[PDB]
DNA sequence: ATCACAATCCCGGTGCCGAGGCCGCTCAATTGGTCGTAGACAGCTCTAGCACCGCTTAAACGCACGTACGGATTCCGTACGTGCGTTTAAGCGGTGCTAGAGCTGTCTACGACCAATTGAGCGGCCTCGGCACCGGGATTGTGAT
DNA sequence: ATCACAATCCCGGTGCCGAGGCCGCTCAATTGGTCGTAGACAGCTCTAGCACCGCTTAAACGCACGTACGGAATCCGTACGTGCGTTTAAGCGGTGCTAGAGCTGTCTACGACCAATTGAGCGGCCTCGGCACCGGGATTGTGAT
């Protein structure tokens, strides 16, 4: 036998290709699962995770914070158009809201 | 037998919820209407959650039952509360 | 001396939109949830996380509804939200009314 | 022994923000997000296989589900990343 | 050789309103309705099975999914009908 | 070997139990399908069909017609509160709308 | 002799809420659909039933939107629907605004 | 190549659609806004329908592609428009 | 523009509890080989989508005209917001008791699989019955008289 | 209040095409036997949900007071709706051409499955450091002047 290599490392990914394949097989999605489908799915999931964490880290740094909290994820999602469109029907627990006051309610 | 706990949703709490919504001025009839709206929402979520609990043959409503019920209503929730 | 009406309201709006904590007290909300649930099944138990999750979802729902209600009140050239604003917002959203 | 994505989300986080941490509640949010996107993509791919009378979910179905679910530039970059990963995997 | 519920819908129509016909456009509407309700109930039953780590869809899952999908009086009467049919079938 | 008998006739149904069982089995819904699940599902589908057809036939008879058309189905659905809740996100082709004029727009 | 403003409008409301036929002409709608589709793929063909289904869905969507818009206009104490009414109705529905 | 076919949705057609919705008086600026709204809705539906068509390796958009694309938007349609 | 002062931001200076690292091991991922079938591909037929054209007539368009409606203005009465002293009950931390959630082991009934039988459903053909249309008449409904 | 007359309901009378009935066949549903395991049930542990209670103190409540806002009434001016003559292009029917939808047959590469191997991740413990909070101090936002 050759030295074992994870399929994630073959595809250059951090998300686990094997676990994605196992979840696809056991989820009653189809009778058979092709070889490239778990790789493609892991790649897409990793990309979306990276996008959200980059935006949330920027939001955390803007507040001089080191750790990301749910508020930073909420700010990242609601301030970015595509993420706000994808996550439109989603509530973030302890995310709060975007600061927004209607102009007619301001003084003078 | 618990009764009339809807008045535990006080006027100051409703005012805080409206302030987070950006409301500046609140009519006096808003509080009872809000109580009705909240009761309807809770009735529909809790009915679905209790259905999920009874299917599992459990007696204890879990957080995951509530999460699935909110997913029924089109109210997907990420994370959890305490 | 005394603040004009609306100054404290604008301060409160700024404060509560800055924060993320729960706005309904926990014990009354938990009593409400248990009272509602007794009508579906007697002698139910609840995980604490279950009631917490319910409170988070409920408060999010009410805040979104109040935002829509405020839009309707402003559409009517008012600054005061009224029950008819809530009725219109819920009807447009597709709720039971 | 429940399974979650915290170790991979943390790895990706250190790839994009080396000096940035994350709290456990934000990590729970991230786990919910990954699980939700997985359910959406897999369900759309299963529908695509069923509509075309196919018994296998391949990378074509995943790509079409990605185009159906993700809006705009997110879809374009996600498709690019998936194609690159599959190309790298096939040459291994 | 396409598949439709047309003959069964017609049988039910002849029981419910013996003197009443139906147009082919209205029969297409009925077919769409039957297929949509089928997909809703089956998907909710499948989710119920997956949540509880079960591998079989039984009449219990169908009953729970109907209680989840149908509102009020409709759910109670449909549950009554399903239980009655299962009881008659078991005694055969 | 006895004479064949349909599972629909055993359960006293007009909807086909065998076709429902085959559709459940091939729909990637679960690994296994119980004996009573198609019977229960067929009974529920038949009941809902009968409920809708009764209301639509009433509407058609009220319109002095003997044939049900999509307008009758739309009228029946939108006038029954339960069916309106069930079919609230559904568009009926050629269904039209419910006649409804707001009172403020009426004369004098 | 001539009818007062609104009498013919009310008659038209009763007539068009009574009927079920398509309110947009078929050739212009088909040309619009093909012109839109040419941006996503060149040399696309269409089944006739596909364009018919698209028109049915589009007309239903527009009629529902006008119902909601009319509610918004009445809420403002007007009888004329205005673009701000459409904007409010679409925002509350969650549409792309 | 087709150009500027949105104007084929005429002012009287929009008036008829408003009448079916119970609208009594219409502002003059409503017609362009309605055209914009229709163009957005059609763009989304047609993009999804063409995605379904392309996945099938077809060159003809079927009515079933349109019904799936409408089901994606949350706009389930019974029957076919013909 | 001035002035008072409450609210708000800024800069350290700690505590504390949770984020993050370390380690043993077990259980899921990986490797290699065998086999059957899913689907890729080619080739063929024949449907249905597209182009185009000429006529007819319903629909669209442009314009005149008047009035109904939208929007601005004013006025007023009270229902709201703000502040403060008093009462309430939420939150917290501790304790005790037990329902029931989660797990493990046994075994048996149920559902998959398969081969043979067979009858229900579907496609095509055919013929009348429901329903939209038309015209002549009575009903009713609107706006100036 | 009345009337002309326009919109609308009644009452039949031929057409006409779609509904619905009928028949042969094929392919999906049924029946009977075998067997593997999913799950029903029993029994056990020990987690975590519930009840109760006493203190602290923040929040809720009730009331006084004043003014900002909602609602009503008035007025005006112009952008709507309605009617009519002219233009436009949709709809229809027919003809012709061909792209491509749908099906069938062949074959082979891919994915399932199984047994052995091993390393990735998970739970548990441990420890420092990020952040919350507090207090002292400077700034500014708000209201009367």
């Amino acid at each position: 036998r050759a030295k074992a290599k994870t399929r994630s490392s073959r595809a250059g990914l951090q998300f686990p290709v094997g676990r994605v394949h196992r979840l696809l097989r056991k989820g009653n999605y189809s009778e058979r699962v092709g070889a490239g489908a778990p790789v493609y799915l892991a790649a897409v999931l990793e990309y979306l995770t990276a996008e959200i964490l980059e935006l949330a880290g920027n939001a955390a740094r803007d507040n001089k914070k080191t750790r990301i909290i749910p508020r930073h994820l909420q700010l990242a999602i609601r301030n970015d158009e595509e993420l706000n469109k994808l996550l439109g029907r989603v509530t973030i627990a302890q995310g709060g809201v975007l600061p927004n006051i209607q102009a007619v309610l301001l003084p003078k | 037998v618990l009764r009339d706990n809807i008045q535990g949703i006080t006027k100051p709490a409703i005012r805080r919820l409206a302030r987070r919504g950006g409301v500046k001025r609140i009519s006096g009839l808003i509080y009872e209407e809000t109580r009705g709206v909240l009761k309807v929402f809770l009735e529909n979520v809790i009915r679905d959650a209790v259905t999920y609990t009874e299917h599992a043959k459990r007696k204890t409503v879990t957080a995951m039952d509530v999460v699935y019920a909110l997913k029924r209503q089109g109210r997907t929730l990420y994370g959890f509360g305490g | 001396h005394r603040y004009r009406p609306g100054t404290v309201a604008l301060r409160e709006i700024r404060h509560y939109q800055k924060s993320t904590e729960l706005l309904i007290r926990k014990l009354p909300f938990q009593r409400l949830v248990r009272e509602i649930a007794q009508d579906f099944k007697t002698d139910l138990r609840f995980q604490r996380a279950a009631i917490g999750t319910l409170q988070e979802a409920s408060e999010a729902y009410l805040v979104g509804l109040f935002e829509d209600t405020n839009l309707c009140a402003i559409h009517a050239t008012r600054v005061t939200i009224m029950p008819k604003d809530i009725q219109l917002a819920r009807h447009i959203r597709g709720e039971r009314v | 022994r429940k399974e979650s994505y915290s170790i991979y989300v943390y790895k990706v986080l250190k790839q994009v923000h080396p000096d940035t941490g994350i709290s456990s509640k934000a990590m729970g949010i991230m786990n919910s997000f990954v699980n939700d996107i997985f359910e959406r993509i897999a369900g759309e791919a299963s529908r695509l296989a069923h509509y075309n009378k196919r018994s296998t979910i391949t990378s074509r179905e995943i790509q079409t589900a990605v185009r159906l679910l993700l809006p705009g530039e997110l879809a374009k970059h996600a498709v690019s990343e998936g194609t690159k990963a599959v190309t790298k995997y096939t040459s291994a």
